[PDB]
Formats: C-alpha cells, sequence, structure tokens
C-alpha cells in the first residue's frame, strides 16, 4: 500500500446539472482523508460567487459559470448552466 | 451519482486489503472504487488489468453505496 498513490485518490462530492452535461466540482478542491487535494488541471468546476455558494440548494434556480481548473483555480469558459446539491 | 474520482490510484491495491468495490462510470474521470478494511475509497482505472480481474472476482463484492 502507497499512502502517498492513495492520498488524494478518494471521490469527491459533485454538483449536478439539469442538461445532461458531465458533472462538475464546486471549485478546484476536494478533501481525502484530511488532506487538502487539488482538482487536475483541465478538471471541469463550477466558479460560484460567495452568495451563490451559501444560497446554493438542492432545487435547480442558480445560474452556474461553467470553468476549467488552471492550477487550482476555476477558469471561466463563459458557459452557464443551472448546477445544484444533492 | 454525485461522488466521483479526481485522479487514480496508479499501482495495484493488494487485494487482501480489499473489502468491496463500486462504479463511478458516468463521471469526467471514470473510475472503479475499491474500498479498504480501514474503509478508505480508492479510484483506480476500469482499464487496468487488475482492477478488472478483482471486479469479476466473485469473492469481492459489490458496495451499495
Amino acid at each position: 500500500y502507497d499512502y502517498e498513490e492513495a492520498r488524494c485518490a478518494c471521490p469527491a462530492r459533485h454538483l449536478n446539472n439539469t442538461n445532461g452535461t458531465v458533472l462538475k466540482l464546486l471549485g478546484c478542491h476536494y478533501f481525502c482523508n484530511g488532506t487538502l487535494c487539488t482538482a487536475p488541471d483541465g478538471y471541469p468546476c463550477y466558479n460560484l460567487t460567495a452568495q451563490q455558494v451559501r444560497t446554493l440548494t438542492t432545487y435547480p434556480n442558480t445560474s452556474c459559470a461553467v470553468g476549467v481548473c488552471m492550477k487550482g483555480t476555476c477558469v471561466k469558459n463563459g458557459t452557464m448552466e443551472q448546477c445544484f446539491k444533492t | 451519482p454525485s461522488t466521483c474520482c479526481l485522479k487514480y490510484y496508479e499501482k495495484v491495491l493488494p487485494r487482501r486489503l480489499v473489502v468491496g468495490y463500486r462504479k463511478a462510470l458516468n463521471c469526467h474521470l471514470p473510475a472503479i472504487i475499491f474500498v479498504t478494511k480501514r474503509n478508505r475509497e480508492v479510484c483506480t482505472n476500469p482499464n487496468d488489468d487488475w482492477v478488472q480481474e478483482y471486479i469479476k472476482d466473485p469473492n469481492l463484492p459489490l458496495l451499495p453505496t
């Protein structure tokens, strides 16, 4: 067993969407066994404002900025879609 | 199925350590998730030969989420 290999190889909760596209990470980071992990460059993400996060529900009502992770920053690509939690 | 893998564990997980598995294929990075006796979830590549060998083993159960 290789603790370094496994460290960031755990699944993470994603946000869902109403339009059939790939599930995306909120931001570019996730938690695995007490480690803060960084999504790989290219990973699909949502770039939400502080207030969008606070008011994000299980209900589709937030218009969510799609992005691409680059060096741990969710770089917006201009696409919007309705995203929600599970 | 809201939980998806972002990185693969690139080595062969010792089979002794594995309790069961789950599938997380409908994701940006499709994966087989093995769950260990220490209740760690390990993302793996469905294309690796050892991963397909483990999941076809009748003694290794599919875990409900």
